[PDB]
């Protein structure tokens, strides 16, 4: 599994930041590291794809990156509504085809 | 010898394949002959080559025995017969063998492309 | 839109066995591979399995390769997933995923385009 | 159908390929045609051998995507256009790539020699 | 370029057997000179078939060297020696290799079938 | 009838070597696959190695890999066993037994069809 | 190994049942579950062959069964001469090809 | 004579990069597979990598699998090492080695010929 | 890896013996096992390759042997210039190339 903080947050308006750290097979060798953001009760929904493109549907207030072994989310603009469990999902190989994250409470 | 193990059975005949194999390819008349004999070996070897069995003599494929060709046992098939009496035996079944083994491969190929395509 | 509903059962006593149906509409759903993915109720989410856009290749999760089987019927427009033995360790809910992969002649895929509501399967 | 597909897009005229490759083999000027229509199938069967690609009819390789011999999307490719259309577009290039696919088998053979080399 | 390699060493040589391969095969006297020069060109396929190398131009077999043959170091004949005068050297050791390799091959493919056999 | 014949050693030193020699009579040698069942004084039996109709295929328990190489001479009518590097956990009677495989073109066995009196291999 | 109970008994004329279970890779998922009576200082003798078959030479009072991961060998009219150490061996795939249960005395 | 002669980096960062080129002369480079051997202050040696005489493969240590690349560039002369990831257990002198393997055509090696002096990489 | 004493000795003039000591899939199957003489401060030189074979340049006094699966040098003559730490590497299949032993202080 990927490795991020349990807990999440900022006031309202600022910027946060995500970030979820694997291993060179997980996220280091593929650029594939997409997010989901979950909120309670509902099935999550696709936020980012890719490590940095976003889907159709979605703010330009969710931007990814990724750096050696470690994939970020930045969250500007934060929102009330923004209060949701994030998670990164990496393609990791042929053998283990995803690799969730522990989830981040914001 | 060629075709030595034609009275033989079927498990027997099928180690000398190669014997027939080599024999089979081994004025206007006889030239047309000649490109007809070529084109007839090239067509099983096009068949083979479109059931993915271009470079093997004994090819095993996935498609499975439907019985009603044939509800035979293997020590009947293999033992108990020769190849002239198999193949009239099946000579009425041997186009939907073909047809079923050429959709298998094509099924085949592609999930050997899907799967390449995995990163 | 694009809708997945999910069809399930509840509880099963441990070592049984449990299948899920999941309906889809709004896409074509022979040109899309799908996925089931599941969360635990305290847990994040792990992806369960997955399915080619024809239905010919499916992969597992190691811990679940003599478990479960993931089907695809794509003239009914649905994905079925059959598990057997049900462990204590299994109870979760599992969403339908679209996305996941593609057969080679699309652009890549690894990751999840579209999720169902989920189905809570229990022991 | 033979050619059936040919206004079809690619991606599903891949689907029909031995449709047509069965298609292709199925006095003096009647042999002539004959004999240089072997030739040719064979030439092309060659070709794909030298490619490592003699038994298969959807092969894939080693070779990259220059994207100068075309910088389309696969959907535009795939979906929204025809092999005749495709076949048009980079009729410029086969040469160049035909080299490249020579070129990537030969590495490939002495490859595979030298690791079957390692007791 | 074609035999250009002719009196390079054999490991030199080995590396251009793409271009031979290519150039092998690019009224009544000609059409039989060119149905002869087919059939010879599928014999050498159908050889190369039979011993499992169908798709191969370094072909890898697991039939030992018996060094009755010739007890030359590999040096000698990879480094200090050209294919024309290898081949004269064992010009009457064809035949024997020939069989062992399509028994070889026999082998190998009852083989193959029996582990398929598996469960 | 049918019958198997064990011809063998006794007590080898830890780390020697041992061969076993099975004749076999009743039946064709050459038409059935031939195994090694081993079991130990106090325990039940278990597999060891089995050897195809025709000798070209060997299969060997993983422990057993490096240590025992499993033979047949279909001329002769005579299945041998040779084993180096006898460690402790090998003490045990080596039985003998013709089926566990079959050519593809017979009948499917995965059983074993007669069984020898079985020699005494001991450390 | 597969595991039954190490001893089964019952009175003469009564029948038995004798039973190993394994797992999905071992019984569950191929129908070739043999059963073996060794009688001590002999080797042991084929009884059934294939989940259901029995050899030629064998009693019918010997019959063999399969439900989920568990084989069964149901031993009716039990005899004196029964009285024999039995063992199950189920076939589990290429790469561990035959794996024995331990014995049950009768 | 036959030299190889290492250039490298010094003390660098845990979890950084360092890269090795090994200069090599008095005999046909492209014609000998190339290995790079670890040898740690207080300890012996073990190989770490080997690549064949083209360049087209490479061989690598489990350990070392996902931080080390071994390259050649045959028109320059020169074999070099790149790793990522330099972890507290990598330090040691890194010696450049000609031979561990031949392309078939040639004689066996399974040895190395000749050494360099060694570059050393701390951390 | 391979396993050989720490430390050999022996007065000048007399021979030595050397031996590492691996298992059946890196010495008793592979007949390549070389050695190799490091001084102190300088890399090691080839000494031997394959069992017993020598390299051109080393002195006759060094000499390799296998039996089973051990591997030894006899170093005779014994100089005060072959005071050197002496390793064996064997070659031990595809998945891992080559073996090494520990040293030993001559
Ligand atoms: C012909 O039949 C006889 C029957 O006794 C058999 O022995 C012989 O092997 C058969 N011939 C061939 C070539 O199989
Ligand atoms: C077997 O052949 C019969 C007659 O053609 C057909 O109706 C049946 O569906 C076939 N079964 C299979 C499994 O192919
Ligand atoms: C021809 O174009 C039409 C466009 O509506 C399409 O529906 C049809 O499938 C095409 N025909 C083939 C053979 O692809
Ligand atoms: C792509 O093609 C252009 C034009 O022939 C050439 O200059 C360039 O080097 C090619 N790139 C690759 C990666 O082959
Ligand atoms: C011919 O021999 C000379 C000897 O000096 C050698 O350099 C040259 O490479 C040889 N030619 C070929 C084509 O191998
Ligand atoms: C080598 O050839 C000689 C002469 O034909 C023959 O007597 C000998 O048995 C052969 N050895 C092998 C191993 O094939």
């Amino acid at each position: 599994a990927l490795t991020q903080p349990p807990s999440v947050s900022g006031s309202p308006g600022q910027s946060v930041t995500i970030s979820c750290t694997g291993t060179s097979s997980d996220i280091g060798s593929y650029n594939y590291v997409s997010w989901y953001q979950q909120h309670p009760g509902k099935a999550p929904k696709l936020m980012i794809y890719d490590v940095t493109q976003r889907p159709s549907g979605v703010s330009d207030r969710f931007s990814g990156s990724k750096s050696g072994n470690t994939a970020s989310l930045t969250i500007s603009g934060l929102q009330a509504d923004d209060e949701a469990d994030y998670y990164c999902s990496a393609y990791a190989g042929r053998q283990t085809f995803y690799i969730f994250g522990g989830g981040t409470r914001l | 010898g060629f075709l030595g193990a034609a009275g033989s059975t079927m498990g027997a005949a099928s180690m000398t394949l190669t014997v027939q194999a080599r024999n089979l390819l081994s004025g206007i008349k006889q030239l047309q002959a000649r490109v007809l004999a070529v084109e007839h070996y090239l067509r099983d070897q096009q068949l083979l080559g479109i059931w993915g069995c271009s470079g093997k003599l004994i090819c095993c494929t996935n498609v499975p025995w439907n019985s009603s060709w044939s509800n035979r046992n293997l020590s009947e098939i293999w033992d108990n017969m020769t190849w002239l009496q198999w193949d009239k035996e099946i000579s009425n079944y041997t186009q939907i063998i073909y047809g079923l083994l050429e959709e298998s491969q094509n099924q085949q190929e592609k999930n050997e492309q899907d799967l390449l395509a995995l990163d | 839109e694009v809708q997945l509903v999910e069809t399930g059962g509840g509880l099963v006593q441990p070592g049984g066995s449990l299948k899920l149906s999941c309906r889809a509409s709004g896409y074509t759903f022979s040109s899309f591979a799908m996925s089931w993915v599941r969360q635990a109720p305290g847990k994040g989410l792990e992806w369960v399995s997955l399915i080619n856009d024809r239905g010919g290749l499916t992969f597992y999760v190691d811990s679940v390769k003599g478990r479960f089987t993931i089907s695809r019927d794509n003239s009914k427009n649905t994905l079925s997933l059959q598990m057997h033995s049900l462990r204590d360790g299994d109870t979760a809910v599992y969403y339908c995923a679209t996305g996941g992969m593609s057969s080679a002649l699309q652009s890549s895929k690894y990751y999840f385009d579209f999720w169902g509501q989920g189905a809570l399967v229990t022991v």
